[PDB]
């Protein structure tokens, strides 16, 4: 359950 | 009125995630604009020292900064509107707010529609909102033109996130072995990129919770010790690896050990706040396994306070649990599950 | 000895003839080999022809040929070569696919495709087909990632007008699931690009029926029976789509206060799903539709459970707000039913 | 729903 | 004026965008008989600009001409988006009339202004892609089917997909492996009966794919394409002359020269007749004063050696002047080459 | 060499 | 059972698990010792050279396949199109793309006919044919080679894709679209390992689009930063210091034009494998030093590595053009000849 | 025009 970092 | 140019150069660095550039232009332009005067152009330099402040990831400063941003809104050009609607959004995103980012999000996306404006890393945005606001079709729906917008500009660091994105995706929708085979993919071509740490740290940290899932509770953990030997901050993605974590080793039937993880997600989420509904979730799951008093329950009303398919898990918890005792509780309880879940 | 290849070069050419759905080349070839296939003594042509003969026959949707067909290749199926194999699970499979029998279909369909991924065969339709059983199988993720895999073929080799089939699967799965205007959306491009097609009506008919539900679903209930009548005005033939329509149409009328009228059009599909054997899902549902309005006693909850039996769910938790009226305990069961329909 | 036909 | 004559052309711009005629001849008539009212200058613009697209589906030339005459000396002033029109409507009118350069020139301006502008047409693209094909073998013809090809399938423009393959098609046919072409052709012959309009696509896909087997060899295996082409062929266009043209070749490649002076007269015939034939019946008229007369060979070329608006009919006239006239041919090959430069 | 019509 | 680690060691060597194939490799030294099944070793002894077209070593390579040619009568479908695969690698290692294209290209027909996909081969050809200057082949393979390796997730090859069209495009025109794409190159090049090389080609490719434009004074600044971040020498070093040469040359700086062009042939002096790069630039040491010499004396030598050759022909007549009579036009049919 | 490397 591990998700990405966001853009900006 | 070189000023102006210099703002949208600083604005075509920003969208990029030039790192240099941004500072350069940033420290450079702060300098040249001693001569403030023109209203629009001075908040529009404002919101792009807004975007700025998000690039560094200073959420006091910028929440502050977007609160003074907020008092101006009546003034604004159209772009400056939307790029007020982007930064709350990313503000939101930043204090683990995705419901309320999401909306910002939604607004700050119509608002693109109207004014023709364009940047992929709205639709990634709302996408891995969508993905943290549980599998969403239009996560896939959103991604999918993420993927659209990312591979036109080359933006492959980005295109591996979105597939990561379709990975958890497909992975909790049920289709495990597809999931792997995309993840297993995603490890053979991160080792390419500089920062392939943490690529490998999610991807494993994912694939330990499929295993988990399909029952190898061995490979589970192995993957989850090899994610922890690759992370290096304190993030979601850190707690719910422990999280994983504890839930795998108590699977094992394996005492204290679950103990010491829950207890270390639980001091590093009592720390900074954002992690408090993450921290809840550990904590319940503790107070389901350690106490082993029904206490919880008169917290469970507390924790129906602040909220999500995992309330549905909650309560239809609670159901079962009360299924076993008294009826009525339970029927009114899974009336409401099935009722709004739709 | 020679002429073994050339017939089995036929063999392929018939056999690319009906992937392809040339039925001018089909029928060609068709005429071409039966009258040549008398000096063929060798099992594994005979055979090859036996099995191309079913997918012949599904192509003049003759069920009962088909299954007659497929039951006495049955027998000789151990003899058979992995692709002989997988071309009768696939005749099989599309086989349980016309009588309706869409779970069996699928089966025969997951097999073909595991079976025709091992000897690396490639058949767009396949997914294609997989994908329909999936949406068939009350709206699947998995029909989104198979009309997706059938998509990146189809697109490969210019079969458009199954692309646009895919576009409406793609519309059903935005529409069931989640919101209604971006399959709206799909929906108008697909009406203001099907009338480029040499087969307009079909294709006009199942969206302006898919948008009318969209609309009932949404709202508006007015809006959605302009919609229903125009395209059960295009429908002309009885089908699946048919019955489900009047069913749909029925359910709107139903709340717009019309009442009675309604009821008329529910037994004007009765009388019709009573025709087919392959029509009993939407036969017992449009009686599980009147029991329920003009039948309101005891015997609904009877007639739902012989309902029950064979349909492999909406009822539980209507059978549970039955059951609020007398005991409660007994209840939870249907909920622990849905929670193991969820499972 | 209307769902379209097979293929064949 | 004030109300709503641009306030539901939301609704019709939708109409004159993705084609749809039922709508677009529901509001036509309504605006002949609601435009008696405007007396402004934009409104009135570019609803003639509207008129100039409305016309060239009905195919009526003059008119088209004369209007753009009408339009081109109120170009000046008003309006970008009006300007845009006209260009695009000058370019596709001046297609109409071969001058495929004239067009093209103008609608690479289109190209930017359109660029610029911010709107996005992927007829543009297509047409502009159509002129670089009729313009030979051109790079930005498949890089603009591209283009175009990406939107149409997220515009479900199948008809005009297939028509994207279609330049492709002759983009790869005229370029070199001819079997490829070969192979698209396949699939578009039995994949165009799925279309109401399939025989005009049969008639073209015929007609290329009956072209490549003369490079290929054996023309008798030409011969029948040749045949069904022609036997499809329904009213007038460039297209048929050169089917014609194409099957003269095959006639006096093979041994029978005498039914290729018939095919040669008929298309001279044919050609004479009007404007758009010009090129066509000046390349049919070549061979037959150039490989019959002999003595009225250099007479020809001498009329029209600086009338082709490159590398055959200056390679043929110094093939056997490569030994005779050196001061002429030798210095001819300066824009032949320059032409392929830049 | 023949070619398709232009949009319109 | 050692039959399917061959295979998993084929598998390290598609993707190049470096780590994982040297591992295996090791594995083998001691695996492979105790089998005589005449087809493993076979399979063994091509993975090999696989195993040495990894480790670039070229004499060691051929070497092997001309071992390895001997017995070629004896192999599998499947080993058939290795060892013309693993011949057309060794050919393209030592810059000769015309061998290099037919094995490529048998084996890709041999690839078809077995019904064997590899992205890699594709990319392969695609890069063979822009090796041989503009081609729309190269675009045809690219584009191919650009789904398969979007399909495999091969991000750091796609990159090189996008290199390839963009060259491809640089060769005639879309001189902005190539900016476009070299630039958004620039940005996205940051993200990797390897990012220096990568960064030297395309600022030497940017350079030489800059160069000709007309704008020469961004040119040599791109061609010197291009200087700046290699740490090798190859046929790329030997050609952006020609390019270098040529920004000189034009620039009237002539110094450092002699001094470019002097160590690029002696640097290329070495390596048997660079004379195809380095009998050219020569040529442009006649065109500015020499001067006025009979061509030919040079040509010679320069008849055979000609097999922008249709270019180098016109420029041998384009310096004629004061001259007369039957060897201009002579010429000019054969460059008109070879145009087809 | 340098150019990118072969797989391998």
């Amino acid at each position: 359950s591990s998700k990405p970092d966001i853009v900006g | 009125e070189d000023v102006k140019g210099k703002l949208d150069e600083w604005l075509n660095a920003l969208v990029h995630l030039d790192k240099q550039q941004v500072e350069r232009i940033y420290e450079e332009l702060q300098g040249e604009m001693k001569h403030v005067l023109d209203f629009e152009i001075i908040n529009y330099y404002k919101l792009l020292y807004t975007r700025y402040l998000i690039m560094k990831r200073d959420i006091s400063a910028l929440e502050e900064e977007l609160d003074k941003l907020k008092k101006v809104y009546k003034k604004y050009s159209p772009f400056q509107k939307l790029l007020y609607m982007y930064g709350r959004g990313l503000l939101c995103c930043l204090q683990y707010r995705w419901k309320d980012g999401l909306d910002y999000l939604l607004k700050t996306e119509v608002m693109a529609k109207e004014q023709g404006y364009h940047e992929t890393g709205l639709y990634y945005n709302i996408a891995l909102a969508y993905t943290h606001l549980d599998i969403h079709h239009l996560a896939i729906h959103f991604v999918n033109m993420a993927l659209e917008g990312f591979r036109s500009e080359y933006k492959f660091r980005n295109i591996i996130n979105c597939q990561i994105l379709i990975a958890v995706s497909y992975t909790e929708k049920g289709q495990y072995e597809e999931a792997l085979k995309m993840y297993e993919s995603i490890l053979r071509e991160a080792t390419s990129f500089a920062d392939k740490d943490v690529l490998l740290a999610i991807t494993l940290s994912n694939m330990g919770s499929i295993y988990y899932k399909k029952g190898k509770y061995q490979q589970a953990k192995k993957y989850y010790l090899d994610s922890l030997q690759l992370q290096k901050q304190i993030d979601l993605n850190y707690l719910d690896t422990i999280y994983e974590m504890a839930l795998v080793c108590i699977k094992l039937e394996e005492l204290e050990e679950a103990r010491t993880l829950i207890d270390k997600g639980i001091d590093a989420a009592k720390q900074e706040e954002r992690f408090n509904a993450k921290l809840y979730l550990l904590l319940m799951l503790r107070y389901k396994y350690f106490e082993e008093a029904k206490d919880y329950k008169a917290f469970l009303e507390n924790e129906a306070i602040p909220l999500i398919e995992l309330k549905k898990v909650y309560v239809e918890l609670a159901e079962h649990f009360s299924s076993l005792s008294r009826f009525e509780e339970s029927n009114r309880y899974y009336r409401l599950v099935i009722d709004l879940m739709n």
